[PDB]
């Protein structure tokens, strides 16, 4: 018969070896034909400083321009002839390099994404170029509302902290960086210990330590010593930014209260809740009878275009709420709506609802790990933030934990009389006044 | 009526129970003390100073 | 079927002429109260229908207005007393129970 | 040791009425089925437009067995999708949830497509869905090109337009939908293809409730392809054009010849934010063009035709030499300038990026249930990749040589000034 | 290799309960983002991209 349970306990387990340098080499081996590859570094925004907070984001443009064993073209065409695709993110805590390839290609692969990582030939001409490239991704991103209010949440949640900054830096930096601001940066972080060769596919695991060891060796001698980093915390602050502009057609905005960061166990819980108020669309089918109340009476009233829920973790910290993009006049209701349901939670969650919550998690962690692609960006992605791969069967073990006793208390922690960090964006006149958003963070009645 | 009677309802009972406790305490002592009912203020330590 | 079941349809007959909607020319699913499932069940009737209604009730309320009441021919037929709401209101009826149903669990 | 369970074949089976049945039993820890109706927009005639896109956005309406709250809620409790994806061709009814819940969405799967009501009310109520729906498609420039490519293309019923045309929008009537599932939601035009089922139950539930039969017969009145152009005065900064020719029905060898070619030329992009060096086109425009600029091979393949070409997005001055530069690359191809490692390229691009799109059980599926229909079989990705190795360079070329000299389609939005009509290429 | 995916170009729409609505298959716009100018249309009565049912742990 195959049962659910019985299921989770089939997916092989993730083989973790450490290189002598300190690369760590993790696998989930499959019978795929295909594979992903990728190195994953503990790198993003936060460890940048006000004077080079661009860098990441412009090794980022340089990583696939030309290598010192591999000029210019030579690794598009490379990685091209071979069918395979390359890819490249950074996040304020991340940084990703991946090849989507054929199994049979994982020599090439791996070999590829060394010279990458190691031997970057960040051309003066090219990083000339790549200034141009970045100053137009500028004026391309302000023109995203969604992209610019969770830039303007950080930047005043995280006020004065490496959090407030954004991955692409200001355009004072991107077009001053110098050639020794980049390479600096690169010695600084891009070392073994802070780096997960991390692979998934058709794949033996001895395949790939063999290869870690004949491409990645040869950043140990001697490490580390005289510069140690390691990330101070960043101070939360309940505040508000508000950028009036009555000429978009539809007002952006993101509210979030303090979260407790990647390591800690009530994650899963908030999770739980944020999944019970879920996320909406002017797309949707359900309508009025859509489970989630927020989402329901968004339909049924017009109340917005779309919501979502989130809870984006960071070392130690996080921003947890929602965003919403509606009318000039539906921000009142949209604001009052959602905070109520934050505190129905809070306050009176319920068994039925707190398992549809569950069940749309098990299906949304089972759903996500679906590929190569997704389930190498799992390994390297958690070896960085928990050290381990947690298993699917413990993530159930975790998810079948929260009863609605866990939900109200859990939320209770995070959302009950907190100050929240609120973004807005576009015509945003009917926004409620900071100090009525932090009174519709309590209950009266409770 | 009969709509209301159900193993949700039994939960949003419980989960309201303790806060409905405690608004029946405001109401009390905010009765007793706001007629100064003796009956009851004869009880309370300080509050006892009233020697006919 | 039955002569007493015969009697209980002639009561019937009886307080439906006592009560002389029809003497107005309405029938009974004309004068029901109008609630959420009854306003919904007019809001899923048929343009023929709904379009029927609307002049019933007209012609009734200019009726009551005058104080007046239809020639005897032109009164609703018990018998042919058509209980166009009944289907309607029925399925509203039903599906509010479901989500009564729903919101218990 | 850290090694994977052997893992489990599919199991195809047609059955005596038409159905096909199709499941692979991948121990996956969430499950996924999918009713393939041969019900796509083409089968839709012109006193009936836009019917299939109404009856994509009803899938949540009230069913015999489950009124429209139900459906919502049940397969919510459970954190389950039910999702419709309509091309030119197909519909596609796919459901997901985790195993122990497959009895459930698998009722839910039948109501939608086996019993549904079109209530009145409900599919009033639905109406405005359709301007909402085409309103976020149509704010990709693309969409509206491809539509306009397909109308430029076809005088019959690829022509058609996927999403309904605004004069139908609140129209479409609840007997139009009726009408539409009694005649193409048949046994002989459907597949139910399973992922995390066991064969003897999608053969159970087939033989059980999917038995329909009176409805249209062969794969509809055959594509009559005419040719001509569609033109969209836009003011939309930089300019969208495709310029197309009819090529092969998928499936046969020749089709494969196309995506062969397609790939020669250039399709998406391999490496992020690179230069495209093995892109064909890409470079031809490149040493002309100095702008922002994109293009790519344009390949569809349907059940009884094709459009092989090229699409640009280029600055609306910059069109025509982009246009041009592309066109006269595909020329050069066509003359016969193409090398052997230049197809070996394409071919593990082909290769590779088949095997890539069928590694999620959401592509799998897909392309399973695809396969069902087009083809009444699966065929294994060991012997797609025979099929793609066993393309000569010279089937290559006569691809090229094919579109060169077959009349063309074309269709093109923005600022035309300098956008070339087909008569000027 | 019959699928609409699979030979990547014509438009293929998605409808659903829970998931935002989706457009179509092949033709360029990845490498029109790269040669940086392309502003992307604004949210003038408009739904969201990415989806929503991909969230982690």
């Amino acid at each position: 018969t195959a049962t659910y349970a019985q299921a989770l306990q089939s997916v092989p387990e993730t083989q973790v070896s450490q290189l002598d340098n300190g690369l760590r080499v993790a696998s989930e081996q499959s019978s795929q034909p295909t594979c992903t590859v990728g190195v994953w570094i503990d790198a993003g925004s936060r460890y940048e400083s006000e004077k080079n907070n661009g860098a990441g984001y412009f090794v980022e443009h340089l990583a696939f321009k030309g290598t010192k064993n591999r000029p210019g073209n030579a690794l598009e065409k490379e990685v091209e002839s071979m069918g395979a695709h390359l890819n490249a993110y950074s996040t304020r805590e991340h940084t990703a390099y991946y090849i989507k390839a054929l199994s049979k290609d994982l020599p090439k692969a791996v070999e590829l994404l060394a010279d990458i990582v190691q031997n970057c030939s960040l051309e003066d001409s090219q990083i000339e170029k790549e200034r141009d490239v970045i100053l137009q991704e500028l004026q391309e991103n302000d023109t995203s509302m969604r992209d610019v209010v969770f830039n303007y949440l950080h930047a005043t949640a995280f006020q004065g902290t490496p959090l407030a900054q954004s991955v692409e830096g200001p355009s004072e930096n991107v077009r001053k960086l110098s050639r020794a601001d980049l390479t600096e940066y690169l010695s600084r972080h891009y070392k073994a210990p802070r780096m997960v060769l991390a692979a998934a596919g058709g794949l033996e695991h001895r395949q790939l330590l063999d290869l870690a060891q004949k491409h990645f060796s040869g950043l140990s001698g001697t490490y580390d010593e005289d510069a140690v980093p390691t990330l101070s915390p960043c101070r939360f602050t309940g505040s508000q930014i508000c950028h009036r502009e009555d000429g978009l057609p539809l007002a952006h905005v993101a509210i979030a209260v303090e979260g407790p960061g990647w390591a800690h166990p009530d994650n899963v819980a908030l999770q739980v809740a944020n999944a019970i108020i879920g996320h909406y669309d002017c797309t949707y089918g359900g309508g009025a009878h859509l489970s989630s109340p927020l989402a329901s009476i968004a339909a049924t009233n017009k109340l917005c275009q779309s919501f979502q829920t989130f809870n984006i973790c960071y070392a130690d910290t996080g921003l947890l709420g929602a965003h919403f993009v509606c009318d000039h006049m539906s921000i009142d209701d949209m604001m009052f709506v959602l905070q109520g349901q934050w505190m129905r939670l809070c306050t009176s969650a319920t068994e039925s609802e707190v398992l549809r919550g569950k069940n749309l998690l098990r299906n949304a962690l089972v759903s996500h790990l679906d590929g190569t692609t997704p389930v190498c960006e799992d390994i390297g992605r958690s070896l960085l933030t928990y050290g381990r791969r947690i298993p699917l069967a413990e993530w159930e073990s975790r998810i079948a934990e929260v009863d609605a006793r866990v939900v109200r208390e859990v939320c209770s922690k995070y959302f009950y009389d907190q100050c929240p960090a609120v973004a807005g964006f576009g015509p945003i006149e009917q926004l409620p006044d900071y100090n009525r958003i932090r009174s519709g963070m309590f209950w009266l009645r409770f | 009526l009969t709509r209301f009677l159900g193993p949700r309802y039994r939960q949003l009972a419980r989960n309201w129970v303790p806060t409905a406790q405690l608004w029946g305490a405001v109401g009390a002592v905010g009765l007793v003390w706001a007629t100064d009912s003796r009956l009851i203020l004869d009880w309370v330590p300080y509050i006892n100073g009233k020697f006919k | 079927v039955s002569a007493s079941s015969r009697w209980l349809e002639g009561i019937r007959k009886w307080y439906y002429n006592a009560a002389g909607f029809n003497k107005l020319g309405l029938m009974r699913d004309d004068t029901i109260h109008e609630n959420d499932d009854v306003k919904e069940a007019i809001r899923r009737l048929p343009e023929n229908l709904y379009d029927d209604r609307v002049f019933r009730i007209k012609r009734a309320l200019d009726l009551s207005m005058r104080q007046q009441i239809l020639p005897k021919e032109q009164w609703t037929k018990y018998e042919e007393d058509k209980s166009y709401l009944e289907p309607y209101l029925k399925e509203v009826i039903r599906e509010r129970k479901e989500r009564e149903e729903w919101a218990k669990k | 040791a850290g090694v994977p369970p052997h893992p489990q074949d599919l199991e195809f089976t047609r059955l005596p009425n038409g159905l096909v049945i199709a499941s692979l039993e991948n121990y996956a820890p969430a499950s996924r089925i999918g009713l393939f109706i041969k019900a796509g927009s083409r089968y839709e005639n012109s006193n009936n437009l836009g019917t299939s896109h109404l009856l994509r956005l009803a899938s949540s309406l009230t069913t015999k067995g489950a009124s429209s709250f139900k459906i919502t809620r049940g397969i919510e409790a459970v954190g389950g999708k039910l999702s419709v994806t309509s091309t030119r061709e197909n519909m596609a009814y796919t459901v997901e949830c985790l195993r122990d819940d497959v009895d459930i969405l698998m009722e839910f799967l039948l109501n939608v497509t086996t019993a549904p009501e079109f209530r009145r009310w409900e599919v009033a109520a639905l109406q405005p869905q359709l301007r909402i729906d085409k309103a976020v498609a149509l704010q990709n420039p693309q969409a509206h090109v491809i539509e306009n490519l397909h109308a430029a293309a076809y005088r019959n019923a690829l022509a058609n337009s996927l999403y309904c045309p605004d004069y139908r929008i609140g129209k479409v009537t609840p007997v139009e939908l009726h009408d539409y599932v009694q005649n193409h939601f048949t046994s002989a035009r459907m597949a139910l293809i399973g992922l995390g089922v066991s064969h003897p139950v999608l053969k159970q539930v087939a033989e059980q409730f999917l038995n329909i039969r009176g409805g249209l017969g062969l794969s509809g009145a055959k594509a009559k392809y005419h040719g001509g152009e569609i033109r969209e005065q836009n003011g939309d900064s930089l300019v969208h054009a495709a310029l197309v020719a009819e090529s092969a029905a998928i499936g046969s060898a020749e089709a494969n010849a196309f995506s062969v070619l397609q790939h020669v030329l250039g399709a998406g992009p391999h490496v992020k934010r690179g230069s495209n060096a093995t892109s064909s086109l890409y470079q031809a425009v490149a040493k002309g063009v100095h702008q922002p600029f994109d293009v790519s091979a344009f390949n569809a393949s349907y059940s009884d035709s094709g459009l092989f070409g090229f699409y640009t997005i280029s600055q609306a001055a910059s069109a025509g030499d982009v246009i041009k530069a592309a066109y006269n690359q595909v020329k050069t191809i066509a003359q016969g300038n193409l090398s052997n490692p230049d197809v070996q390229a394409a071919k593990n691009k082909l290769k590779a990026g088949y095997l890539m799109s069928v590694e999620s059980s959401e592509g799998f599926l897909d392309e399973v249930g695809s396969q069902a229909l087009a083809a009444g079989s699966y065929t294994p990705p060991s012997t797609v990749l025979q099929q793609i190795d066993a393309v000569a360079d010279a089937d290559v070329i006569n691809a090229a040589k094919k579109f060169v000299s077959g009349r063309k389609s074309m269709a093109a939005s923005g600022n035309l000034g300098h956008t070339p009509f087909i008569d000027e290429l | 290799m019959l699928s609409v995916a699979a030979r990547s170009g014509p438009f293929a729409p998605v409808l659903s309960a829970t998931s935002r609505g989706v457009a179509g298959a092949l033709r360029p716009l990845v490498q029109a983002a790269v040669p940086a100018t392309s502003e992307s249309p604004v949210l003038d009565l408009k739904r969201s991209v990415l989806c929503r049912e991909s969230l982690r742990g």
